[PDB]
C-alpha cells in the first residue's frame, strides 16, 4: 500500500528539554510505521548498540508496542546502559533487564546543555536503601537515613539529601561533557 | 555568639586504684538527636572512641565503663579503674553546627 | 583491617601555606564522612570542619572559614586539607576522624582515628 502515518520519533530525538535521569521520561508508541533505517544510518550519532535484533532485523520484524525512555547523563556513565553492568547510575537510578530486547542510543549534547557559567538543571540520586528493580522508578525526596537512630526533618551527620547536581561547563574535561541517551524497547505478545 | 558551649564538672581528679568515680558533662541547650560522645586520649597518642549517644559501648570497651545522660545533663562512671585507665578524657557534642569539645579532665592514681 | 594513614611532618616559613593528606583503607569510603581536628601542645582540641564524601559538601567554623580548604579525591580515596596565611599560632598537630560504614549505613559515631601529623611554623 501507499506508506503513510509515520511514527513521532522526531518529537523525541528533537525536543526542547530533556528530563533528569532519576525521573526518566517514558512514552508509548503504537499503531504507526517506524523506519529504523534512518536512525541507524543517520550520521549525528555516537553510540548505537542494539540487543536482540540486528539493524536490518529491526526493519524485518514487527512488534505489538514500543516504549521510549529518555534521560541525560555524563560521558563515562554511558557504559552503564546495558544488561549486567554495575555503577551508581545503574544501581540506584535506572536499571535494564538481564534479557533486554531493544536498542540503546547516546550522542553528545555539549552545546545544547553546557551553558556558559555552569548549569544546575539536572540531578541524580546518590543514596538508597535497596537496589532498583527492573524498570522501577521513585520520585519521593524523603530525607535519606543511615544508622539506627531516628532521623528528623533536618539534614545532619547521618541524615543526607538523596539528590545531587551535575556541574556542567563547556570548559570541562573530555568525559564530563553531557550526553543524551535514548532507550527503545520492543515487546511482542 | 556560639551555639552550644560544653562544660566538664570535675577538675584534676586523683583516685586510689579501683576506686569508683564519676564525671559529668553538661550544657546550655538540649543536643539535637542526643549527639554526645566520649573520647580517651594519652600523651603522645591519638584519641579513641569510648561511648556514643551517652549510652552505647564501643567494640573493645570493657564492662567496667558505663555512661548515661539526657537533655542538658550527661554522666560517665568507672568502677574499677585499672592503672592503664588513667588518662585524659574529653566530651564532644555534634548535634548542631558548630560542634565543640570540653575542657578535658585528668585522672591520676592516688 | 581498617586504617587512616597520614603524610607526616611539615615545616613552613611564616606567611606561607601548608597542605596535608590522609589516606583511608578498609571501609566503603563513598558513604562515610570526615572531620578535621587540631591540637596545640597542652591546649585541648579545636574543631574546624566536616565534609561528606559522597557529595563533597563541606562546612567550616567561622574562625577557620576563610583559611581552610577541605577536599576529597574518590578515585585514590584521599582526604586533603590546605591552610593559607600561616601564623606562629599554627605550630600544632592535626587529626582527621571518620567512621567505618558498609554500603548500607554508618556506625553513628567516630572511631577510625588517624595517628596525627605535625605542622611547624619557623
Ligand atoms: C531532527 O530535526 C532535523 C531538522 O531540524 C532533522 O534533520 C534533517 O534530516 C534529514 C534526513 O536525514 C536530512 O535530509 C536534512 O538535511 C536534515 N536537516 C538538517 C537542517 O539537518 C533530523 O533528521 C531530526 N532527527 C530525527 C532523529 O528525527
Amino acid at each position: 500500500p501507499n506508506i503513510t502515518n509515520l511514527c513521532p520519533f522526531g518529537e523525541v530525538f528533537n525536543a526542547t528539554r530533556f528530563a533528569s535521569v532519576y525521573a526518566w521520561n517514558r512514552k508509548r508508541i503504537s499503531n504507526c510505521v517506524a523506519d529504523y533505517s534512518v536512525l541507524y544510518n543517520s550520521a549525528s550519532f555516537s553510540t548505537f548498540k542494539c540487543y536482540g535484533v540486528s539493524p536490518t532485523k529491526l526493519n524485518d520484524l514487527c512488534f505489538t508496542n514500543v516504549y521510549a525512555d529518555s534521560f541525560v547523563i555524563r560521558g563515562d556513565e554511558v557504559r552503564q546502559i546495558a544488561p549486567g553492568q554495575t555503577g551508581k547510575i545503574a544501581d540506584y537510578n535506572y536499571k535494564l533487564p538481564d534479557d533486554f530486547t531493544g536498542c540503546v542510543i547516546a550522542w553528545n549534547s555539549n552545546n545544547l546543555d553546557s551553558k556558559v557559567g555552569g548549569n544546575y538543571n539536572y540531578l541524580y540520586r546518590l543514596f538508597r536503601k535497596s537496589n532498583l528493580k527492573p524498570f522501577e522508578r521513585d520520585i519521593s525526596t524523603e530525607i535519606y537515613q543511615a544508622g539506627s537512630t531516628p532521623c528528623n526533618g533536618v539534614e545532619g551527620f547521618n541524615c543526607y539529601f538523596p539528590l545531587q547536581s551535575y556541574g556542567f561547563q563547556p570548559t570541562n574535561g573530555v568525559g564530563y561533557q553531557p550526553y543524551r541517551v535514548v532507550v527503545l524497547s520492543f515487546e511482542l505478545l | 555568639a556560639s551555639e552550644i558551649v560544653l562544660t566538664q564538672s570535675p577538675g584534676t581528679l586523683s583516685l586510689s586504684p579501683g576506686e569508683r568515680a564519676t564525671l559529668s558533662c553538661r550544657a546550655s541547650q538540649s543536643v539535637s538527636r542526643n549527639y554526645l560522645a566520649w573520647y580517651q586520649q594519652k600523651p603522645g597518642q591519638a584519641p579513641r572512641l569510648l561511648i556514643y549517644g551517652a549510652s552505647s559501648r564501643a567494640t573493645g570497651i570493657p564492662d567496667r565503663f558505663s555512661g548515661s545522660g539526657s537533655g542538658t545533663d550527661f554522666t560517665l562512671n568507672i568502677s574499677r579503674l585499672e592503672p592503664e585507665d588513667f588518662a585524659v578524657y574529653y566530651c564532644q557534642q555534634y548535634g548542631s553546627s558548630p560542634w565543640t569539645f570540653g575542657q578535658g579532665t585528668k585522672v591520676d592514681i592516688k | 583491617q581498617m586504617q587512616l594513614e597520614q603524610s607526616g611532618p611539615e615545616v613552613k616559613k611564616p606567611g606561607t601555606s601548608v597542605k596535608v593528606s590522609c589516606k583511608a583503607s578498609g571501609f566503603t569510603f563513598s558513604s562515610a564522612a570526615v572531620q578535621w581536628v587540631r591540637q596545640a601542645r597542652g591546649q585541648r582540641l579545636e574543631w574546624m570542619g566536616w565534609i561528606v564524601v559522597g557529595s563533597g559538601n563541606a562546612n567550616y567554623a567561622q574562625k577557620f572559614q576563610e583559611r581552610v580548604t577541605i577536599t576529597r579525591d574518590m578515585s585514590t580515596s584521599i582526604a586533603y586539607m590546605e591552610l593559607s596565611s600561616l601564623r606562629s599560632e599554627d605550630t600544632a598537630v592535626y587529626y582527621c576522624a571518620a567512621p567505618h560504614c558498609n554500603r548500607t549505613s554508618c556506625l553513628d559515631g567516630f572511631d577510625i582515628w588517624g595517628q596525627g601529623t605535625m605542622v611547624t611554623v619557623s
